[PDB]
């Protein structure tokens, strides 16, 4: 399962 | 040989088209098992190994949602990064991320990681403590401050220690017939012309899994990495791998050299030599 | 600095004339990811499958291009690669010794 945490650079 | 689950993300801006492309692949150990490509029409997370196909639509839907969000975040990110580095819109630039978990012998996280690159150079990375960031330049300190303000590291750590490890164990069960079986290399030595200085001996290792392997040449108990050509381990195309090592030797002296092959599918290293 | 591709052309199994096999062009170590990789039969492009773009720990990319083929004594095979780091297309010939 891939990470749900995705944050803009 | 601790098992791992890892994801590899690549985003590339395309100024000629005024857009960007995002590609994601997932691996268990050395076996690819999913992909996502923002350029596909109605893009979805897609299976790339047989054992993942048993996941139900809830899985593929939720993976697809996360990858669609990530694809959009990385497209917007490329514009931010172009600002940080004083770059024009004429060129293409590349933003990459990789992250994953290794499973320790007790079933706990042995090592987690999350790192990022811009135009092929380290940008920012999560430290070993999974609590802090290391930023590579002044542009990366902008991101670092934003991610500290938002407590991002704590969320990454929960993922790496929790869901990442848990899913890895599940995948390892699902594909245990292939992911948990080591295939030893089939090996042989060939001889070829080189030049005036001697003949080439080439030691082959074929069809092995997993990818890690050691090929070494020796003369009378002494290593020959000095003069040897060692190719990059390459895929066979069926999920196994190949590698060779070659060395120019004096004519008539072939039997003084032995090739030694260490692989986890072998009980002991193989020793072989030209017949 | 951009990194140029390392190119290997090889068969899945040791080649035997007249025996069905698989032809592989493995391209690795390169950056940026935009790249053109073609397998060639007697100079004509084969419609070979290309793997999903991935990369190594040092951030450099790798790709496998591959297709079925049956070697014989006549047909010549090669791999042709175009990349920003290459001022001329890089051509690597298939021989059964590598």
């Amino acid at each position: 399962y891939s990470s749900d945490v995705t944050t803009l650079v | 040989g601790p098992h791992s689950l890892s994801y590899f993300y690549t985003a590339v801006s395309r100024p000629d088209r005024g857009d960007s492309r995002f590609i994601a692949v997932g691996y268990v150990d050395d076996t690819q098992f999913v992909r996502f490509d923002s350029d596909a029409p109605n893009p979805r997370m897609e299976p790339r190994a047989p054992w993942i196909q048993q996941e139900g639509q809830d899985y593929w839907d939720r993976e697809t949602r996360k990858q669609r969000d990530t694809s959009q975040t990385y497209r917007v990110g490329l514009k931010n990064l172009r600002g940080y580095y004083n770059q024009s819109e004429a060129g293409s630039h590349t933003y990459q991320s990789m992250y994953g978990c290794y499973l320790g012998p007790d079933g706990l996280l042995l090592r987690g990681y999350r790192q990022y690159a811009y135009d092929g150079a380290d940008y920012i990375a999560l430290n070993e403590d999974l609590r802090s960031w290391t930023a590579a330049d002044t542009a990366a300190q902008i991101t670092k401050r934003k991610w500290e303000t938002a407590n991002v590291a704590e969320r990454r750590r929960s993922y790496l220690q929790g869901l990442c490890v848990e899913s890895l164990r599940e995948y390892l069960e699902m594909g245990k017939d292939t992911l948990q079986r080591a295939e030893p290399p089939k090996t042989h030595v060939t001889r070829h012309p080189s030049s005036d200085l001697g003949v080439t001996l080439r030691c082959w290792a074929l069809g092995f899994y997993p990818k890690e392997i050691s090929l070494t040449w020796q003369r009378e108990g002494q290593d020959q990495s000095q003069d040897m050509e060692l190719v990059e381990t390459r895929p066979s195309g069926d999920g196994t791998f190949q590698k060779w090592a070659a060395l120019v030797v004096p004519p008539g002296e072939e039997q003084s050299y032995t090739c030694h092959v260490q692989h986890e599918g072998l009980q002991e290293p193989l020793t072989l030599r030209w017949d | 600095v951009a990194r140029p591709p390392k190119v290997q052309v090889y068969s899945r199994h040791p080649a035997e004339n007249g025996k069905p096999n698989y032809l592989n062009c493995y391209v690795s170590g390169f950056h940026p990811p935009q790249i053109e990789i073609d397998l060639l039969k007697n100079g004509e492009k084969m419609n070979a499958e290309q793997s999903d773009l991935s990369f190594s720990k040092d951030w450099s990319f790798y790709l496998l291009v591959h297709t079925e083929f049956t070697p014989n004594a006549v047909d010549q095979y090669s791999c042709r690669v175009k990349h920003v780091t290459l001022d001329k297309p890089k051509i690597v010939k298939w021989d059964r010794d590598h």
